[PDB]
């Protein structure tokens, strides 16, 4: 949600209220961008509905088209499904990196059969 | 100890109600209308009818009220209620019984502002689409010739998205917000108490009666309580309450677009489930929604980027440094334009809708329901009413087409990317479709020489 833009706004307050010097150093920039980088992280969905229950049932039809599993026909085949559907496809990479430990987890705990 | 002059409305009659107490009974008056001044609460008015002016008082009679406030208060006994800040007895005296304006109006027919008005109808957000065609429609907000408009929106309460229904009070001259439970007085619902021995039992007005041919707004409609849901069920169906034992007949009217947003319970669609086939819940309240417009796109940093600067430039503005014209144009324009019928174009207008609704009765099995077209062709009234150009451009055409995929969407499992591709890549009930077939909507149309002569 947008609602922290408020709140950070108000952090400024702190920061100009407590020097009011009028004289700016260099040093006080790198500093201050440590601090904040780590504090602040820590403190229809076409992916969640394709996973679960398409995928399970998509590899019946699948397989009878394609004699073995290749990484490279992975994202080939794929595209053609979601053709002009987003006008994305820069963002598809980013699914590629986050699902490789996803899929890793549900082999173990045996979540999709 | 002033003679006073100001005006009123009344607003409902108690003839419908079951010896101190009888000689006089209990009306519930407001005098501050709907503006930005006004924002401060006033005090209301609590009126009390001595057995004069029953029975000779309706709905809708915009009187002015004139008297003097004596502060004879009759309860020196100590046994009822007591009157707000106000403390005074008012008694009724006055019910009659039976510009810049024009400056504007010389620029409304102005064909030169007439071009960029739909350009900027939304400047807050710019919103959606969708919901721009909406708010257009509620702003005209158009014999039994009535309506009412159904708009959807599908966001999250924490967003302002939920709070941008609160700008309308702006432009709109009636706005109250109910905020679900425990709102202000009476919240459109009418409910009972426990009284003592001697007090007068309470007839709900709710503001449905004060915007009579107005518009009254709802806000969170969908966290009233359940029991109130009981009682408002069959009063929304007819928008008044009617009987026809013809031996108790009374109507009361309620005659505001109805304009109230969903709420989304928990998430949008995290559950697995189907959604409409796993409700608990009572059809017919459900079905009070004509459209249901499903969210286009998640994640869209880029328009999201926007409204996070506007934020970011307003608080600039509010910081100490050292156009009512505009907002009465459309508000305006809804009481002036009511243009004629002609007789020969009736069946042509009329003859292109019904293709549409046949057309999907080929690879089907009543599928498609009237109920959903009877508010489309009401939504179309507003384009005439604004242009009076006596034809429609393809422009809008498209615009329209969006509204009927959306619905689709939410009623249909994600399986709609197979079977409704071409559409969207590219015995009572029986009789009323008979209608549509020869353009006449009197069924009383044979011989109706003799209707006039009764």
């Amino acid at each position: 949600t947008v609602r922290q833009l408020e709140s950070m706004i108000r952090l400024s307050e702190a920061m100009a209220r407590m020097h009011c010097c009028d004289e700016v150093q260099p040093k006080h920039v790198k500093e201050a961008f440590r601090l904040l980088n780590k504090s602040i992280i820590r403190v229809s969905e076409y992916c969640r509905i394709s996973n679960l229950i398409v995928l399970h049932l998509r590899k019946v039809e699948e397989e009878e088209d394609e004699s073995a599993l290749k990484r490279s026909e992975l994202v080939n085949w794929y595209l053609k499904e979601i053709e002009s559907e987003i006008d994305s496809e820069e963002e598809l990479i980013n699914k590629k990196r986050i699902i490789e430990k996803v899929i890793h987890r549900l082999t173990h705990y045996d979540h999709v059969l | 100890n002033q003679l006073i002059r100001t005006s009123g409305v009344v607003t409902s009659c108690t003839g419908v109600l079951p010896t101190i107490y009888q000689n006089y009974q209990r009306i519930r008056i407001q005098e501050s209308p709907g503006k930005v001044a006004a924002g401060r609460l006033p005090r209301s008015k609590d009126a009390i009818l001595l057995a004069d002016l029953v029975d000779s008082c309706k709905p809708g009679d915009e009187i002015e009220l004139t008297g003097i406030y004596h502060n004879n208060y009759d309860g020196s006994l100590n046994t009822a209620n007591g009157f707000p800040v106000f403390a005074t007895v008012i008694l009724a005296n006055h019910v009659a019984k039976k510009e810049d304006v024009k400056m504007i109006t010389s620029l409304s027919k102005d064909q030169q502002i007439g071009e960029k008005i739909f350009a900027s109808i939304a400047p807050s957000i710019y919103g959606h689409e969708d919901i721009k065609r909406g708010l257009a429609l509620a702003l005209f907000g158009g014999h039994k010739v009535r309506g009412d408009i159904n708009v959807l929106l599908c966001g999250d309460p924490g967003t302002a998205k939920s709070q941008f229904l609160k700008y309308i009070e702006k432009v709109s001259s009636r706005a109250i917000f109910t905020t679900g439970q425990g709102a202000s007085a009476v919240g459109l619902t009418a409910y009972v108490q426990r009284h003592p021995v001697s007090r007068e039992w309470t007839l709900e007005a709710g503001a449905l009666v004060l915007a009579d041919r107005g518009v009254c707004l709802i806000d969170e409609f969908d966290k009233m309580n359940d029991q109130d849901r009981t009682s408002i069920h069959e009063a929304m169906e007819q928008q008044s309450i009617s009987i026809s034992k013809a031996g108790i007949v009374t109507s009361l009217q309620a005659r505001c677009t109805v304009i109230a947003a969903a709420n989304p319970i928990g998430g949008r669609y995290d559950p697995s489930l189907t959604f409409s086939e796993n409700v608990d819940l009572t059809e017919p309240i459900i079905s009070r929604f004509d459209i249901l417009c499903v969210v286009r796109d998640t994640v869209d940093p880029v328009q999201d980027e926007m409204l996070a600067r506007f934020v970011v430039g307003s608080h600039v503005r509010h910081h100490p440094s050292n156009q009512e014209v505009l907002k009465k144009y459309i508000i305006y324009a809804k009481e002036r334009v009511h243009p004629k019928l002609n007789q020969m174009d009736q069946d042509k207008v009329a003859k292109m809708y019904s293709d549409l609704r046949k057309e999907s009765m080929a690879t089907g099995s009543i599928p498609i329901t009237v109920r959903h077209i009877e508010s489309m062709i009401r939504m179309a009234e507003a384009h005439a009413r604004i242009h009076l150009r006596d034809y429609v451009i393809e422009d809008d055409v498209n615009m329209a087409i969006r509204v009927m995929l959306e619905s689709f969407i939410d009623t249909q499992k994600f399986s709609v990317m197979r079977s409704m591709r071409k559409t969207f890549a590219r015995p009572e009930k029986d009789l009323v479709d008979k209608a549509r077939q020869i353009n006449i909507h009197n069924l009383s149309a044979f011989y109706d020489s003799e209707l006039f002569r009764m």
